[PDB]
């Protein structure tokens, strides 16, 4: 369970720094990122870049499932 | 059944083996009587100090069946032509996503989609919104956010098709199997050991003892019996044939035939050529099946932390480069 | 040859290649031949100070059925010394013919082929 | 109709029982992907025991040599007569000739010494070998005592060392992504989109 | 006979899971298509 938690923490921190220095919240950004990382719709010059990894990582997880399958 | 009379020196014991099998086959091929004596002095009866097993003297014996190897000093006194193993030698990350020049279609399709967007803002005020839609849509369906809908429909069609193709490709990737010769030593490493991984001192062994000081002549017979090595798995070299025999028996052991780093009768004349011809004529057919049947006889993987190192293959490359690019534009456009 | 070409080996030492004459019609070709077997022959000669030579071979009882082999029979008939180059056959017949020395190497027999490959049939189908 | 079409194709661009309909969507998508996985899942003699080598074959070629040694080795086994029959049409002057001939794939396979084929494949990084040695096996006239010396000559560990040095001297020398036809699919799809857009502009005015 | 004869005959003389695709996919997805579609039609119509 290390990769998920560490990556979500890193994403929360990076989005927090993106918002903070461009807004002068942290918890709201963290919640939005947590939702984004988990394939739901319950939830800007470079944010899309982050979105990128999401897709592939999900595939990777599923891939291992198939490898397990 | 198939045993042979057998004595050592008034008691007889059951006695038979592959050596016995070949001996009896040869005798039948030649119809020669015989006596199956046994060792009495030493484990090999070698001429240690000018005193093989039965031929330590000049003509003490009248045969030679010792499975031990064939040497120069042993051979130079009595011819010992024979076939056997010779006991010479002993003990997805980068290709994850895809090939680069395959999804060039995706770049060109991005450009055409942008152009189609250019073809829609005068047909029924949204460029930055359209730009975000395009950019966030370029990826898989998971996204936070009548040609107008038809273009999106075809877009989603080949997007999901590409995703399914990626699923098939990764299914092929994950289906994979898995499991060093330079010299007699461990891949050009020091003569003996850097004193780590000590071993290969069985006290045959004398053959490498006289080699170019045999690991500093640091062999105090630590090995003792070969089976003693059973504990020594991952806490060694020896006659390769017997090593393979033990391997056949789990205990994965260095088994290299190509290495073969270290590579049967009395001196009595009028016996070499006969048996040599007999074997060269008949052996070639029967002998291999005979040995393997009589005696001398994996892609599975479940899971591990290998998944962590595996996804590390496609994690840092994106995260760190994204951080670098983002920070480069963070402290650059702001002035 | 031009006389044999001289070239340092991979390790740097010269790779010996001695003048070797034989058939490539009837024209004698004095080419230059080399190989590990040649080096082994050199080692042997240095061991017993031989005065060696070489000769390539022509090829690899009603009228003629027995005396037709190239290597062993050719060597025996042509008067060439007991030295032979390649292991080729190692059997009982060639053994009884002249002799077989201790095996310089232990080998067997195998097969070489062309490795296959190409996915197709998307069937994402015409239906 | 547009909303339903969008719903059926996994996008968000788009009521007592409507959810029931939604149901089928899910499973059908899975089914489609399942078949893709079913499509995704798929796939030589590798020994004398292969029936093609044993049984006669018009296509597969069990190439042979010019009655050098293999002929003798096979005449021992009577069952190889048919193979020996093919040997009648598969005897060539040199092994190099057979290698060159099979480089074009005209002859399916050739049987020869392990070492020769091994190191040639080492040189020939374009072909594939089977290994699996099955018939593990210098001459002289019977009048030269030098024989003993020769044997004595090679018996040395300093001699096996020279053999190993020669070995060093000489032996030194599956994504298959569908992509292409997938490319064609995407190109024809964009062509369909272009014609649909031409129709949309036609209906526009 | 009991020992040699079988190998003798088979060697001397007297001597598959692969599937790609077809319209079998249509009959296959019909397995889980009608059951939902028609039952949903009835459940809605009632
Ligand atoms: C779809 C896309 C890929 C796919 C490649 C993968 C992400 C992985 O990266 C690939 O790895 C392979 C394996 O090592 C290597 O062989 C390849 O060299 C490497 O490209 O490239 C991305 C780079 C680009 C971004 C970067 C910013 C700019 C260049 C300019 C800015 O003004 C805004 C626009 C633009 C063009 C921006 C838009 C998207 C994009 C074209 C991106
Ligand atoms: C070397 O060979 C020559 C042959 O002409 C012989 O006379 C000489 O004794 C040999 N020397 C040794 C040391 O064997």
């Amino acid at each position: 369970q290390s990769t998920l938690w560490l990556l979500v923490g890193l994403s929360v921190h990076v989005v927090a720094v993106m918002l903070y220095l461009l807004d002068r919240t942290l918890s709201s950004a963290m919640w939005f990122s947590w939702g984004v990382l988990l394939n739901s719709g319950i939830g800007r010059i470079l944010g899309m870049v982050w979105a990128g990894f999401a897709m592939i990582i999900v595939a990777s997880y599923t891939a291992n499932l198939a490898a397990f399958l | 059944r198939d045993s042979v009379p057998c004595r050592s020196q008034p008691e007889k014991r059951c006695c038979k083996g592959f050596c016995i099998d070949i001996l009896k086959r040869l005798a039948h091929t030649i119809g020669f009587s015989y006596d199956l004596y046994l060792v009495t002095n030493g484990k090999h009866g070698k001429k240690i100090d000018g005193v093989m097993i039965g031929e330590v003297f000049y003509q003490r014996a009248d045969m030679a069946i010792g499975s031990l190897t064939i040497n120069e000093e042993r051979s130079e006194i009595v011819d010992f032509s024979v076939p056997f193993v010779e006991t010479g030698i002993m003990v997805s990350a980068f290709l994850e996503p895809y090939s680069p020049a395959v999804w060039v279609m995706m770049f060109v399709m991005c450009l055409t989609v942008v152009a189609v967007t250019v073809f829609i803002f005068e047909y029924l005020f949204t460029i930055g919104k359209s730009i975000w839609l395009l950019w966030a849509l370029v990826f898989n369906n998971s996204v936070p956010v009548t040609t107008s809908k038809i273009m999106v429909l075809v877009w989603a069609f080949f997007a999901v098709i590409f995703l399914a193709s990626y699923t098939a490709n990764l299914a092929a990737f994950m289906i994979q199997e898995e499991y060093s010769g330079l010299s007699d030593r461990k891949f050009q490493r020091p003569q003996e050991q850097p004193p780590l991984k000590f071993g290969t001192v069985p006290n045959t062994e004398k053959n490498i003892r006289s080699n170019y000081h045999s690991y500093m002549v640091r062999y105090n017979q630590p090995r003792v019996e070969e089976a003693l090595t059973q504990l020594k798995a991952g806490k060694f070299i020896y006659d390769a044939a017997v090593l393979n025999y033990m391997a056949r028996k789990c205990k994965l052991v260095t088994i290299g035939s190509g290495k073969v780093f270290a590579t049967a009768l009395h001196k009595g004349s009028r016996w070499k050529r006969p048996i040599d011809l007999a074997l060269l004529q008949f052996l070639g057919d029967d002998e291999i099946e005979m040995l393997e049947r009589l005696w001398l006889s994996d892609k599975i993987e479940v899971m591990s932390s290998k998944l962590d190192i595996d996804n590390m293959a496609g994690v840092f490359y994106m995260l760190l480069v994204a951080m670098g690019l983002s920070l480069l534009v963070f402290a650059w456009e702001h002035l | 040859t031009l006389t044999c070409k001289e070239e340092f080996t991979v390790n740097g030492d010269p790779v010996k290649k001695v003048i070797c004459t034989g058939p490539n019609p009837r024209h004698t070709v004095p080419q230059c031949c080399y190989g590990f077997c040649i080096d082994l022959l050199i080692k042997l000669a240095r061991t017993m100070n031989f005065t060696y030579e070489v000769h390539l071979v022509a090829d690899g009882v009603n009228n003629s059925n027995k005396k037709e082999w190239n290597g062993m029979m050719g060597e025996l008939l042509s008067g060439q010394a007991d030295m032979i180059v390649a292991p080729l056959t190692i059997n009982n017949e060639r053994a009884q013919y002249i002799e077989f020395s201790k095996p310089f190497k232990y080998q067997g027999l195998t097969i070489l082929v062309k490795k296959e490959i190409r996915s197709t049939l998307d069937s994402f189908q015409p239906f | 109709m547009w909303f339903s079409w969008g719903v059926l194709l996994n996008s968000g661009i788009g009521r007592i029982l409507g959810m029931v309909w939604a149901g089928f969507a899910m499973i059908i998508v899975a089914s489609y992907t399942a078949n893709l996985a079913a499509f995704l899942v798929l796939d030589r003699i590798t020994g004398i025991n292969d029936p093609r080598l044993r049984n006669p074959s018009d296509k597969f070629i069990y190439a042979t040599v010019k009655q050098s040694s293999v002929d003798i080795y096979f005449r021992r086994q009577v069952e190889l007569s048919t193979m020996y029959r093919h040997m009648e049409k598969h005897n060539y002057e040199s092994a190099a000739e057979a290698i060159q001939a099979v480089r074009d794939n005209k002859l399916h396979a050739f049987i020869w010494d392990s070492a020769v084929l091994e190191f040639e494949a080492s040189q020939k990084c374009d072909l594939v070998t089977t290994g699996e040695l099955f018939f593990r096996s210098i001459g002289m006239r019977k009048d030269s005592p030098w024989k003993q010396n020769v044997s004595l000559s090679i018996l040395k560990s300093h001699e096996n060392g020279f053999m190993e040095d020669l070995d060093k001297t000489w032996v030194r020398y599956a994504p298959a992504t569908l992509t292409f036809e997938n490319m064609a699919g995407v190109f024809m799809l964009v062509a369909g989109g272009i014609v649909a857009g031409i129709f949309l502009i036609f209906i526009e005015i």
